[PDB]
């Protein structure tokens, strides 16, 4: 009874019953939890479907069969759901198949949306340039509004939603590669909920057109004021990336790391910073993020204004002596803080600032999770970013050195539950992520579970020092 | 003290469906998740009183994996009830009923009392044999009918409490 007593307890959570389904081989166990997966909030469930599906996928048939009745059950009352089951078992296979073909036995819409997405992005191979890949992306884009609104969704969105209009003028290319990314602005009116509800009907149409570097908030508006739909409450802005050729698998296991350690920092109470962005992987191969906006990388930002970052810091906020200069140093030190924590204990590498971002309020925020965990620069502390903090005998960068002990501390006390998201994940993987031996070893030993506070203050140190030489 | 009859009972089934747990629910109100595959037969008792008569029940947990087969069926011999147990969760369990009662018209009293189990009531949302069809079965075949959860423990004393008193009022004349 000791067992049936935890379960039945205020202490059994999605993520226990989770690490039980992962961990017995008691097929009463797993048939128990099968059927208490019902009792849980559907977010919280939702949270852990890359893991129920990756067990579901490369585990004992008996682990699967208690799994799926919970899954169909929530693929019935939710075809986003669906979508997401259908796109994720057959990513996480290269068992699942015969699942896939059933859920995907009506979503044709949504799926040849997705489609053509993806074979626009395939096609701007054939022209060399950014700005010429730009003009092909937004000639055709303008062709799919002739298909709209539809029975069509943006799963990374907050909301249910029905797009309705893609501001195709408004869309950009990245990049000048074979299989290059591209970012789309669209549009959509929001439901309570998309499955009993509307499709809207079409509105026909016609300076909004034109596109340029200024705040989220402001091409919102010249978005809104040119397009049909723009004077209904109803109406609301997305934006997705759209990457047709990338493994997008540990950009979402990533994701979920980060998410975590977010609110383990957030449940202690230790003020670190940092921005996971929504991942939707479509195929192995492909995928979408939805980007953070009033943010542009480091590197750019020091190519188009030419300045020192602190002196770009000083432009765009203010004088030292401003309220908002402190403010973003502020959110500098605590996002630098945050980040560090994560590229240390994800051993994220390959930084540099093409993959830094720097927000409108004065945050950072990393972007280029392949290379972390096993496979194989780290991240640095720059006199530039000292500079910005204030300097080495500056209040604010003992801060951040503050911030980084008391984010250990938290992360410790809560490890089980980072570990476990990456422990599933690694199951039946190829993912270069797992190429190594001692990939979750390596990764617990990160915590210092055995060290003393004045240890992990000495580790910190050593860190830091380290983040500096180069 | 004494008793004034005393029943062999058999619970026989396909091997998970619960057998070992009705009975640890019945004889000692224990349950578990974690579980030992019953290696050939296990044996508990409990007394009741039914129509003013105490009735020691002596239960025999036979063990539904074939390995043992041979040794449970000696046990069969001349018991007065078998509670014939399925897992209301997993079909195939259901399924071999059919041939978990022509195993009683081999090597057990051709006129012995049974009742057919639904066990694992509380897999609600796990449920792969409706309520309708195996009570249909039931009367089709002349065998009482309950569905219990030993975990929970609804309806376990109705069933053994039910097919003994079936059983004491079958010998009366
Ligand atoms: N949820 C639930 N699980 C049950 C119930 N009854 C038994 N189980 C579980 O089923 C599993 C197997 O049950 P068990 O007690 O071995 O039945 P058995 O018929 O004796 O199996 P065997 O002895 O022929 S090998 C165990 O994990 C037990 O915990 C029930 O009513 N509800
Ligand atoms: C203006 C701007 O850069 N907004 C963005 N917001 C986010 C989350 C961006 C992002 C995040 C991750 C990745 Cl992986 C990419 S990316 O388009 O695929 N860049 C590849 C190498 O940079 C872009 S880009």
């Amino acid at each position: 009874s000791w067992l049936l007593r935890l379960f039945e307890s205020k202490l059994f959570d999605i993520s226990m019953a989770i690490s039980y389904l992962y961990n017995s081989k008691e097929p009463g166990v797993q048939a128990y939890i099968g059927n208490r997966l019902f009792c849980f909030r559907n977010e919280d469930v939702d949270f852990y479907l890359p893991q129920l599906l990756n067990m579901y996928i490369h585990m004992d048939e008996d682990v699967g069969d208690a799994i799926k009745p919970y899954i169909v059950h929530r693929c019935r009352q939710s075809i986003n759901f669906s979508l997401q089951c259908a796109l994720l078992l057959g990513a996480y296979s290269s068992r699942g198949t015969k699942l896939r073909k059933l859920i995907l036995s009506r979503l044709a819409p949504e799926r040849e949306f997705i489609k053509s997405l993806m074979a626009i992005g395939k096609r701007l191979a054939t022209l060399p340039t950014k700005e010429q890949k730009t003009q092909r992306l937004i000639s055709e884009l303008s062709l799919l509004n002739h298909k709209l609104p539809a029975r069509v969704w943006l799963p990374t969105a907050g909301f249910d939603h029905h797009v309705v209009r893609v501001p195709h003028t408004q869309a950009v290319v990245l990049n000048s590669k074979d299989k290059a990314p591209y970012l789309i602005y669209v549009e959509v009116l929001e439901c309570e909920n998309f499955d009993t509800t509307s499709v809207p009907a079409r509105i026909p149409e016609n300076p909004s057109a034109v596109a340029l570097k200024e705040p989220w908030q402001e091409k919102v508006r010249r978005i809104r004021e040119g397009s049909p739909y723009g004077h209904l409450p109803n109406w609301r802005l997305l934006s997705v990336i759209v990457k047709c050729g990338d493994d997008l698998r540990q950009e979402l296991l990533a994701f979920q790391v980060l998410k975590q350690l977010q609110s383990i920092w957030e449940q202690e109470r230790v003020p670190l910073w940092i921005k996971p962005y929504k991942i939707l992987v479509i195929s192995a191969d492909s995928g979408m993020i939805e980007p953070v906006v009033n943010a542009v990388s480091i590197h750019q930002v020091k190519k188009q204004s030419q300045l020192s970052l602190l002196d770009y810091f000083l432009q765009e906020h203010g004088s030292y002596t401003t309220e908002a200069f402190l403010s973003a140093q502020r959110n500098f030190v605590q996002s630098c803080a945050g980040y560090c924590l994560v590229c240390y204990l994800l051993q994220v590498k390959d930084r540099h600032n093409g993959n830094i971002l720097l927000d409108a309020e004065g945050h950072i925020i990393h972007i280029d999770f392949g290379f972390i965990l096993s496979s194989s620069s780290a991240f640095k502390l720059t006199t530039e970013f000292v500079d910005v903090m204030g300097g080495l005998d500056g209040d604010m960068f003992n801060y951040y050195k503050m911030l980084m002990l008391q984010g250990l501390i938290a992360a410790r006390k809560h490890m089980d539950k980072v570990v476990q998201i990456v422990e599933i994940m690694q199951q039946g993987s190829q993912l270069p992520c797992f190429h190594g031996s001692s990939t979750i070893r390596n990764l617990k030993e990160r915590f210092h579970m055995s060290m003393t506070e004045e240890q992990l203050q000495l580790l910190v140190e050593q860190m830091v020092d380290g983040s500096m030489r180069s | 003290d004494e008793y004034d009859y005393l029943f062999k009972v058999v619970l026989i089934g396909d091997s998970g469906v619960g057998k070992s747990n009705l009975l640890s629910r019945f004889t000692r109100n224990e349950f578990n998740l974690e579980s030992k595959s019953t290696i050939g037969v296990e044996f508990a008792t409990r007394s009741i009183q039914v129509d003013g008569k105490t009735i020691k029940a002596q239960i025999w947990d036979t063990a539904g994996l074939e390995r043992y087969r041979a040794i449970t069926s000696a046990y069969y011999r001349g018991a007065v009830g078998a509670l014939l147990v399925y897992d209301i969760a997993k079909h195939l369990t259901y399924e071999n009923v059919e041939r978990w009662l022509k195993e009683l018209r081999d090597h057990a009293d051709s006129n012995i009392v049974i009742m057919l189990v639904g066990n694992k009531s509380d897999l609600r949302h796990l449920r792969a044999v409706p309520t309708d069809e195996a009570r249909a079965f039931a009367e089709k075949n002349g065998l009482s009918f309950i569905e219990t959860s030993a975990l929970d423990s609804t309806n376990v004393e109705a069933a053994f409490q039910t097919i003994l008193t079936e059983i004491y009022r079958i010998v009366s004349q």
